[PDB]
């Protein structure tokens, strides 16, 4: 009611409401899904256009040859954090001539985003990320939150209407491990489809896919490179 | 289901159902308001230029009851028309929030003008139920003048003053009502866009 | 209003600095210090609520230098900061000037530090009092106290905490008779004051006693086996 | 509330309220005789436990300058240090002891530094600065505003109005340093709520020989209405 | 009001922000720590909100040095930060003095960093309490807890979080000063299973760590063969 | 124990119990209100085409008592199931805190609208007890018209005007009550998520 | 001693003394409210389906008097138990301060509910003394009908409609009082911890 | 002198004058209150279990006048005892200032409860002058049932209900006054130190 | 001249005139108050220890009229004495300004307390014109009992209680007026220095 206009203020119940409100900005972006097998990690997004006669907003970003992100929230925070990640990875290749692990990148991201939660005169980062990568420990899927917290995940969906995708993924986790790439991408696409209305469906225009693995750098498939992955989806009735 | 109820309720009361009211008010209601004030001034000038006796207490004029009934019929229609606009705005109040309430303020601002009109300015100086207020007083004076017949002259003058003050009251109330209707017309025509769709969420700064 | 930030009020008063004297009584403990002809003593109570705490860590007596000792009263976290600053100042004094800091000077250095917090709106004042003791070359034993506002003075005896008025009444009643002050009389006076104002019949575990004397100027915190020696003598007469 | 803000009347309110903290401190007397200046004040304790030989309301700045105050002692200990540094800066440049007026100017500058920024309150003290330079005595009165006044005699603190009328009716020139101490103690005796002892007051004088804080023996001597 | 800044007092000398920061620790899951005769043992009630999170996410036991461990309860980002500070303190200590930092000293250095956030208007206090634990041949076993205010005290047994009362009421029953670490593991798991409520929140994971003779002054996660052998004892002692 | 009492309360008055009332309001109550508004205007037009005498004082018009009893039953039935929604919302107002009261605001905001519907628009212009308000006045006039009788004709026309005015009262009160119900329907359907579970405990930024 | 006067008050009015009220309200008082609404609906449906004559003015129907006496007794008992809860809360309001007033807020919040139940709802539509009001409104019409009485046709119907509008009033008032009791129950059961020790917050 | 007047004011009415009142209220006044309540509840059942006739209008029962007089004599002493505490507090409200007004707020809050005791709970449901309005209400029935007389049974039953209601009101008002007195006792005992000496202390750093 | 007029005003009503009222209040007025109170008790006991018949309506006891006239005189004297203090304070409220109003608040507070003493206590429980009230309320029943005569027994006791409750009212209003006067004495004697000279200029930081 009146412990809300600042992030340096606790409430009598032990809560900071500006952080809880920044977490509500992830629910305003379009839905993204992330999932991993034992060999590959996949991100599929659903892109959104402002005007019908324009291009769709880009949802997946390249960070290095072994890490990539999909974003839901404010665009500016995502563009700042991506440029942070890229330089933190270049700084690791310069010194050690090795790729930076993903745990050590998301730890840095959390350490970075923790400051606006505690010092006044700066806004909390109102962006959530799903981070797919591959290092010497296998594939990884990481969620990052405006609360400066981060999780290691088997799969996750964030954004508007993402509970449907989460419910889908929660009952197919037992298959993702021994799935090949086609089946894994198809599970991702079906979980994403569960976030749409019954009117709409997936299309070349509004679907982007990001894949990384042992013998595969982080590639992005946007418009016509997606149509191999769509062919195979059962035409669901309602 | 629920959205079915909301849309079946909103399509029954549309922006056209309020613009038609505004049109009729701008066109004919104001001329009727003028014609009632005209006739009230005529009857007032008639009552002034006359002297009263016992014969006036034995029957009421056909001239003033007509004016009062016409004012009553006016105010009934104005109330029933204002409530249409009231419904059109009230079935479009969006869900409660602590923010994004700049169109809700417009809604609650025009509903206050409609509240100042209908519940109060029509009496739902004088209101619709003025004919009974005239008849009760004139009966109180008549039963004292007729009976023992009271020989007080100020009573017989108070009869004549009751018959004139009510015409004066209607003449004033018609002017005030024309003012308020002309205010409501502007208030609707300058704000009808946020009275209908008060919230717009083309949110471009989110990915 | 005239009570939230360190501004002046129409009657020329600083209420945020008065409200820092009220934080001294939140710990719920009372300290007492007494001066003698050859000694100076500080006393406080040691209240552990749990048996899971290590009693060795629960203390309010501190060693600033080998020759200066302290007892702190008030909010517990503020006291550690003020004590570390006192230690830093005592060390840099000797680094710069080549001899040990007195109590008269360390006290006013802490007070000068505390006054800046009242004159600048950067930092809050510390809700803590401080009583120091030490033996001087010519002046003899010394007992000094400083406040959150930057006030300081020397004392023959004083107290800090909740039972401070009803302790300074006991003490001013005993000081006027001017008996032959000694080590044993001093410690007995302090313990009797803390017993009267609290009415608790102390154990050796419920108090901690630090002392300093002209014979041995080194501050030493006493053991339970040495507080019992003074406690038994009280019940006799 | 704010200090970088005028009122429509054209007044600075926090300065007026800082002077209210001076008007509630212990009294302080000042008299400028022909061959000296006297400074006297009330040094009274709330108990027999306070050791009065440990803190001083009368302090020296140099061999020939001295101070008293009314108000806040924490604020006083800052200006004492600043004045003692400024005198040494002057000596370091010119190798001459600082005059009593230049110190008042440079100290009112310090008091004015604390009147112009936000996040700082002014000082809650006024000062009385005695000196002996160029074969003449001096007495000034610095305020929290940054303003100073040269006086022949004045009083600050509690009952600073009647204590000043007493001086207007009981002070003249053709005095000397011993007839003025009696008058200063008599001006303090107006507000003394109790028996005046050698330890309840504190006295300091300046002359050709320089500034000196008197001892309790010398105070007890003249406390008998002697000289 | 009087409860919006940590630079502010109330008329009775209270700073309500620092208390509201403890209210956040009271609303977090429970961690305990017990000082044995030859080591220290940490246990945490680790809640799994979703089945999509891997086993190993949101680790609440941290290694701050090769002889010191850390368990936290409250806001977790704050805890990770304070762990990062407790690491550079011990790092600079070895860099300047050339040996492992003691825990009485590390506790003070972190307590002061935490207390510094209780004085200013531009920052809030930390929203996490935490325990530190070490073992050395000279310094012996040690267990300190640090609160948001900046207080630091030693312990023989301690708890932080929701079921603080319920857990210390079970820890005082223990004669911890007689026992070894492998026997106190059973007790740590038993207490965490006693205080956990399955209806108030969903399933949970047990997370344990050690420091003592049996690890040679090395803070370690407990092996699986012993954690399961203690989780079993926890189940079999719930017949009560 | 205590939570058992809380749950025994909240299981007897649910979102279903209130959605049933909303559906019935949107289905049949509005049509009954409109029907009363029709019948009142019919009776008003009838009584306007009349000429009253001593004969109209010894017989009450049943056509009026019917409409007034119908309005009475309507108001009673609307009140008693508005109290249902009130209880539904009121047995869920969570514990008192100085924060996280963004759903408590919705609860109170809808209960204000329910207060408006209940306490003034049903008399708990004219409301539930309109029939006694009609017959008291008409009896007060009949007792003087019949006696010795009164010969004041303004009294005789006051009889006519009472009988017409009360039908106009019902005609306008129905019009207003329709709007007040159509507003509650929307206010419920847009906010019943926060009227039921106002606070949501899902705070992932703790351990 | 002063402090003994405190505990000799606070021990006679404990949380149990108000939780008993809450339990009895949840159990039996709600059913009694339901029963009075039932009886009022019965009598109101009976008198609507009738036709009064001048004989009716020479006797007051007991079916109405019993119902009004029953509602009167209910409202009396509810007022008494509401004041019990009020005393329990009000003997525990702590010393007056400018801060740490988050539980005193809850105290005054529940006292507002109790005041709302006592004053606006029990008359202490219609509350405690409906019966004497009914009797006055009926005595006027009876004396005006019985005298060479009154030849008014609407006066008889006014009597007939008094006799029914009062049962309507009792029904509505029961329906309304049930809601306030059910609200007070939730308030107490959710806030009784802060209604006893609102200011347990101390140092640590 | 002025200080002489202040001190002679404050010496006559000190803390002990108020502690005497509080200690007597905690012991005897409460017992008197429940005694009157039991007497009134005992009197209610008698009139309830009795059929009234015209013989009860030619005689006023003493057993109710006694209870009303007892309540009156109680309320008188409660008022006169509360004014003592008021006079003890109000002659120590210190000089007006824009700050240091915590104990001043304590004083005003403890007067904010004694006025509540005196006005809205003591009459200076029912209050002190119940005994006059009981008689002026019952006389209005006794002059009608005796005249000739009157032939309405509801008037007899209203005589009965008048005799019963004023015992009910005494019971309820006693139940309320007990709560108010018990609430004043706590407010005095937890705040008497700031009531007498609101402004405390003068610290050493102001000199 | 203008300042000449202000001087002619401020010389006619000085601090000495306001203190002469406070002295008289502290000395004689309070004892007169307590005397009227004991007299009212002395009278109330007589009526409580007495039976009334039809003969007591044929004459009014002068014992009650004496106490009522004493209270009348006291009220008049206190009203004039308080308006003197008001006139002393109100001719010194200085130039209107946004600020420098720390003494103006003192003047408004003391004027508010005096306004309380006037209106809330003197009537300008019971106030100045209680004698008119008593005589009217009694002259009603004395005519209702004589004519012919009314057989109502409760009326005969209502006469007795009219006689008694007014003495009780005096006994309470005096007890309250004592508190009010004792409060005004303290308010004046503590704040009188800023009621005369509210503003005090410090031009030390100007040149």
């Amino acid at each position: 009611n009146q412990y809300d206009n600042d992030v340096t203020v606790w409430s009598p119940q032990g809560r900071i409401h500006q952080i809880e409100y920044a977490m509500e900005a992830v629910k305003q972006g379009s839905a993204t899904v992330g999932l991993k097998s034992k060999t590959h990690a996949v991100l599929v997004a659903l892109k959104r256009a402002q005007s019908e006669l324009a291009a769709h907003q880009k949802k997946i970003l390249h960070v290095d040859n072994h890490i990539g992100i999909s974003i839901a929230g404010l665009t500016a925070d995502a563009r700042l954090l991506c440029n942070f990640m890229r330089q933190e990875c270049l700084d690791s290749r310069f010194v050690f001539d090795r790729p930076l692990p993903v745990s050590r990148l998301v730890s840095l991201i959390g350490s970075k985003t923790q400051i606006p939660t505690q010092r006044y005169g700066r806004r909390p980062y109102g962006v959530g990320l799903l981070i797919a990568g591959y290092d010497d420990m296998g594939p990884h899927i990481f969620q990052t939150c405006p609360s400066a917290n981060y999780f290691d995940c088997r799969a996750m969906s964030i954004g508007a209407r993402s509970q449907s995708a989460r419910t889908y993924l929660e009952r197919h986790m037992s298959e993702f491990m021994e799935c090949n790439l086609n089946e894994l991408v198809k599970h991702g696409l079906r979980a994403l489809r569960e976030t749409l209305p019954a009117e709409q469906d997936l299309t070349t225009k509004n679907v982007s896919i990001g894949i990384v693995g042992k013998d595969l750098e982080f590639t992005i498939y946007d418009d016509d490179d997606v149509s191999p992955f769509l062919e195979g989806l059962e035409e669901r009735p309602q | 289901k629920r959205a079915a109820l909301i849309q079946n309720l909103r399509d029954s009361y549309t922006e056209t159902s309020s613009f038609a009211v505004i049109e009729e008010w701008a066109a004919g209601t104001l001329q009727e308001i003028e014609g009632i004030a005209k006739a009230a001034a005529e009857a007032h000038g008639v009552i002034r230029n006359s002297t009263y006796g016992r014969a006036q207490a034995e029957k009421s004029p056909e001239q003033l009851l007509g004016v009062l009934q016409r004012y009553q019929d006016l105010c009934h229609n104005v109330y029933c028309q204002a409530e249409t606009i009231r419904t059109v705005i009230a079935i479009r109040i969006p869900e409660h929030k602590e923010a994004d309430n700049l169109g809700v303020a417009v809604q609650h601002a025009v509903l206050k003008i409609i509240d100042e009109l209908e519940i109060k300015t029509l009496g739902s100086p004088i209101g619709m139920y003025a004919l009974r207020e005239y008849l009760s007083a004139r009966s109180t004076v008549e039963d004292k003048l007729l009976g023992g017949g009271s020989q007080s002259p100020s009573l017989l003058l108070e009869l004549r003053q009751i018959d004139a003050d009510f015409m004066l009251k209607v003449e004033l109330a018609t002017t005030h009502l024309s003012t308020m209707v002309r205010a409501v017309i502007n208030a609707y025509l300058l704000n009808w866009k946020k009275l209908i769709q008060p919230r717009t969420g083309n949110l471009s700064y989110y990915t | 209003f005239d009570r939230h930030i360190t501004i002046f009020s129409p009657e020329g008063r600083l209420y945020q600095v008065e409200y820092a004297f009220k934080a001294i009584n939140q710990g719920g403990l009372t300290s007492v210090a007494v001066r003698g002809k050859d000694c100076a003593v500080i006393v406080t109570q040691k209240k552990v609520p749990d048996k899971l705490l290590d009693s060795s860590t629960v203390t309010h007596l501190f060693k600033i230098t080998e020759n200066i000792g302290c007892v702190m009263t008030g909010m517990t976290a503020d006291s550690r900061s003020q004590v570390q600053r006192a230690r830093y100042e005592a060390a840099n004094w000797k680094y710069k000037y080549g001899y040990e800091i007195p109590v008269d000077m360390l006290c006013k250095r802490i007070a000068d530090i505390s006054q800046v917090y009242t004159q600048n709106a950067e930092m809050r004042p510390l809700g803590c009092c401080m009583i120091l003791i030490g033996i001087d070359e010519e002046q003899g034993p010394q007992v000094y106290k400083c406040d959150p506002a930057g006030y300081y003075c020397g004392f023959k005896a004083t107290a800090a905490g909740v039972k401070q008025t009803e302790s300074t009444s006991f003490l001013e009643k005993k000081v006027k008779k001017k008996f032959d002050w000694t080590f044993e009389q001093t410690v007995e006076t302090a313990i009797t004051c803390l017993s009267t104002v609290l009415s608790i019949d102390f154990k050796p575990s419920e108090i901690e006693v630090g002392v300093v004397t002209v014979e041995n100027p080194k501050f030493r915190i006493l053991t339970e086996a040495e507080i019992d020696a003074h406690l038994v003598a009280l019940a006799e007469r | 509330f704010s200090l970088t803000t005028f009122s429509p009347s054209g007044k600075l309110v926090q300065i007026e309220y800082a002077l209210a903290a001076v008007a509630g401190g212990a009294p302080s007397v000042g008299i400028k005789a022909a061959n000296g200046v006297v400074l006297a004040t009330e040094k009274k304790q709330k108990s027999i436990l306070y050791d009065e030989r440990s803190v001083h309301k009368v302090e020296p700045i140099t061999k020939h300058i001295g101070l008293v105050y009314s108000g806040m002692g924490p604020d006083y200990r800052v200006l004492v240090h600043r004045a003692r540094k400024l005198a040494q800066q002057y000596y370091l440049v010119y190798q001459e002891p600082i005059p009593t007026a230049q110190l008042v100017q440079r100290v009112a500058s310090v008091m004015q530094e604390y009147t112009q920024s936000g996040g700082v309150r002014p000082f809650g003290v006024s000062l009385l600065i005695c000196g002996w330079n160029e074969g003449r005595p001096y007495l000034f009165q610095s305020d929290p505003s940054g303003a100073y006044f040269a006086w022949k005699a004045t009083a600050m603190g509690k009952n600073y109005v009647n204590g000043k009328t007493f001086l207007e009716k009981r002070y003249n020139e053709d005095l000397e340093l011993e007839d003025a101490i009696h008058t200063a103690i008599l001006t303090l005796k107006e507000s003394f709520e109790g028996q005046m002892t050698e330890d309840n007051i504190e006295v300091g004088i300046c002359n050709e020989a320089g500034f000196r804080r008197l001892t309790p023996t010398e105070v007890k001597d003249y406390l008998a209405a002697i000289a | 009001g009087y409860d919006l800044s940590a630079s502010t007092f109330s008329p009775d000398g209270r700073v309500f922000q620092v208390e509201y920061a403890m209210k956040a620790v009271e609303n977090s899951s429970t961690a305990i720590g017990i000082r044995c005769k030859d080591g220290v043992v940490f246990g945490v009630e680790k809640l799994v909100l979703s089945k999509l999170y891997e086993e190993g996410s949101n680790k609440r036991l941290f290694n701050v040095d090769r002889h010191v461990g850390m368990a936290v309860a409250g806001l977790l980002a704050d805890a990770r930060s304070l762990a990062d500070i407790a690491r550079e303190e011990a790092s600079n200590f070895r860099s300047n003095f050339g040996y492992n930092i003691p825990l009485k000293h590390l506790a003070d250095r972190v307590a002061m960093y935490v207390h510094a956030y209780t004085l200013y208007s531009a920052v809030r206090p930390f929203g996490c309490s935490f325990m530190l634990g070490s073992y050395s041949v000279n310094d012996g076993a040690q267990l300190y807890m640090i609160d948001p205010s900046g207080v630091s005290y030693g312990y023989w047994g301690c708890a932080i979080g929701k079921a603080r009362q319920a857990a210390k009421t079970e820890i005082e029953k223990l004669q911890m000063k007689e026992m070894t670490c492998r026997d106190i593991v059973k007790e740590v798991a038993k207490i965490i299973y006693i205080v956990h409520d399955e209806v108030k929140d969903k399933a949970f994971e047990l997370e344990l760590s050690w420091v003592g003779e049996l690890t040679n002054g090395r803070h370690e996660i407990v092996p699986k063969d012993i954690r399961e052998e203690a989780e079993k004892y926890a189940k079999e002692s719930l017949k009560e």
